[PDB]
């Protein structure tokens, strides 16, 4: 019927209710199946507070290492949805440290996949970094290589072109379904080109103080305009700060930096020269022995 | 003997008040919750000329304040309005309202809303209704 | 005397203490006879909705506005012209309020103190505007700007100098 949307508020009207005489194992594998129920109502909301009711805590004991298993994997709908990229990139982590997971050769491999795409698909600045290691330390990553050379160009602040890494990509990672094979995740793979070129544009800022904007609408392979609003919203959220001149002139990449500390750090170079002979000095004595 | 110790400290305290007027600093604030531990005679305007009463009785525009405050540190859900809050409470001082506020928030963890029902705040309010009933006034002062 | 002292504050730019006292004044009215009261009821819902769209929170026009007695007795003209300019304000486009003013023109001109505080709702939303556009830019073109606000590019020209 197409009652499906009464049938599943009826089913968890019930089980919100705390209940003791319910086995532990029992209690948590019918709040899995209320979320899912969720799903297909599509009051993501709800299904986020049914997934907060039980603890992860509790899952970790090797009874419940099933019901563990299960849990994050509903946990990747509901963030996928709502296409928070960097959310979905924390819950595929969780299932990748399951035991059952790790030790099976064919059962990590969609999954470290994922970890992969979903790094990418979120914003790059500082936390990505610090997650982007503890991916890179893991041996069955690098039994891959069609998901390591997209981990790893990311990663490097050498300069790539997106019209050309999307066909480098494009019968492989487009084709992974529940990743960009999906109908809805076709548009995720869309989204990857915002990816590519906000990350050349974060290295790009760093290394040239000035760069002419004419230079970097080819570097970005866009038009003039989409490349004005983009470099907009990087300064607004602030990982650099920017100049741009609009006549097309040049953008002048820089946080500019005050003539009291250009000049306090000039005091130091200098100190550092001095510590340099000193050193040497010792080295001389020992030299002249030696020989 | 012990006493006459705080007795000391009294009167020193005393000689010296008076004599601290006309100085640029502010005199003496003092707080007391009751004053009938205090002399009236002794301790007396002149000193202490503005004396300042606080109420309890309160106004609706008066707790509508405190409410706002309340309200801020996290958004009432939509159950119902933010003026639903307002009619319940009658006539009641602040540290009701916020013992009332204490209570609900904690309910609301264990749901797992970060939102504060009004559903809460209406069982919380309702609630701390005891204070001495009207069963033992009523067999001998009505 | 309640009415009295929340048009003093309200004017002194306090929307807390300016709603406390026009929302006392409403509830005053309804449980008066509507010889005249209903008509006076509608004046002072303007002014409860007008503090709350200066401190822009939207949460609380839609808590303020109810099916009991606001949107069928108390509902006028002027009544249209604070929603529609509370959903443009809190978009945060000078375009779009400019645009509900338009036809609101004459709500703003029987309301002396609507068209006092939408003077200064003018000035106050293009500087949150303006503080956003000069970041990202050194020596960007009037025309450019003129387009992200949505106002005239003479009208932009003008204001600024005042900033």
């Amino acid at each position: 019927e197409g009652k499906i949307d009464e049938a599943a508020d009826i089913l968890c009207e019930l089980q919100v209710e705390t209940y003791g005489s319910m086995e532990m194992s029992e209690k948590i594998q019918f709040i899995l199946e209320q979320m899912e129920l969720s799903i297909l109502k599509g009051d993501y909301s709800q299904a986020t507070v049914l997934s907060r009711k039980i603890l992860k805590k509790t899952f970790k004991n090797p009874k419940y290492e099933s019901l563990k298993l299960e849990y994050y994997n509903l946990l990747v709908k509901i963030s996928l949805h709502k296409r928070e990229y960097l959310e979905v990139a924390q819950y595929l982590q969780e299932i990748y440290q399951t035991d059952a997971i790790k030790s099976d050769e064919a059962k990590w491999k969609p999954v470290l996949s994922h970890i992969v795409y979903f790094l990418v698909l979120s914003p790059y600045g500082n936390l990505q970094n610090d997650l982007i290691h503890k991916i890179q330390n893991d041996n069955n990553l690098k039994k891959l290589e069609s998901q390591e050379s997209l981990v790893k160009l990311f990663t490097t602040n050498e300069l790539m072109r997106w019209p050309i890494v999307q066909k480098t990509y494009e019968p492989v990672l487009n084709e992974d379904d529940l990743a960009f094979g999906g109908e809805a995740n076709k548009h995720h793979w869309e989204d990857l080109q915002k990816r590519v070129i906000e990350h050349n544009l974060r290295v790009i800022s760093e290394y040239y103080s000035r760069i002419t904007l004419l230079r970097l609408n080819e570097l970005l392979d866009l038009t003039e305009s989409q490349t004005e609003t983009y470099i907009s919203d990087l300064v607004n959220q602030g990982i650099i700060y920017a100049k741009v001149n609009r006549p097309a002139k040049i953008v002048n990449f820089e946080k500019p930096k005050n003539s009291s500390q250009l000049l306090n750090e000039w005091s130091h170079n200098v100190d550092e020269l001095l510590e340099h002979i000193e050193t040497i000095g010792h080295l001389i004595t020992k030299e002249e022995i030696m020989h | 003997g012990s006493d006459r110790e705080v007795q000391r400290i009294l009167i020193e305290l005393l000689t010296q008040m008076d004599g601290f007027d006309q100085s640029t600093n502010v005199k003496v604030i003092m707080a007391t919750n009751r004053a009938d531990t205090l002399d009236p005679a002794l301790l007396r305007p002149g000193r202490l000329d503005r004396k300042i009463e606080f109420p309890s009785l309160r106004d609706r525009r008066e707790r509508r304040l405190i409410f706002g405050t309340i309200a801020s540190k996290m958004s009432l859900a939509p159950e119902a309005d933010l003026d639903s809050l307002i009619i319940r409470n009658d006539s009641l001082s602040g540290a009701v309202i916020a013992a009332i506020m204490q209570e609900a928030g904690l309910r609301a963890v264990r749901k797992n809303r970060y939102v504060i029902l009004q559903s809460d705040l209406e069982e919380a309010y309702a609630t701390q209704v005891k204070t001495d009933n009207t069963v033992d006034k009523f067999d001998f002062y009505k | 005397l309640d009415l009295m002292s929340g048009i003093l504050h309200c004017e002194d730019k306090d929307y807390k203490t300016a709603f406390s006292y026009f929302f006392e004044s409403f509830e005053s009215y309804h449980n008066l006879t509507t010889h005249n009261s209903y008509e006076k009821a509608c004046q002072v819902l303007k002014y409860m909705l007008l503090s709350k769209i200066m401190l822009n929170l939207i949460d609380d026009v839609k808590n303020i506005l109810n099916a009991k007695y606001t949107k069928e007795t108390y509902q006028s003209r002027g009544i249209d012209a604070m929603k529609a300019v509370a959903e443009a304000y809190n978009n945060r486009s000078l375009l779009d309020f400019n645009t509900a003013l338009k036809q609101y023109e004459k709500e703003l001109m029987g309301d002396e103190l609507t068209r006092s505080h939408f003077n200064a709702l003018y000035d106050t939303l293009l500087e949150s505007n303006l503080c956003k556009i000069i970041e990202p830019f050194e020596c960007v073109e009037i025309s450019h700007i003129s387009k992200i606000i949505g106002l005239d590019t003479q009208q932009v020209e003008g204001k600024l100098s005042q900033m």
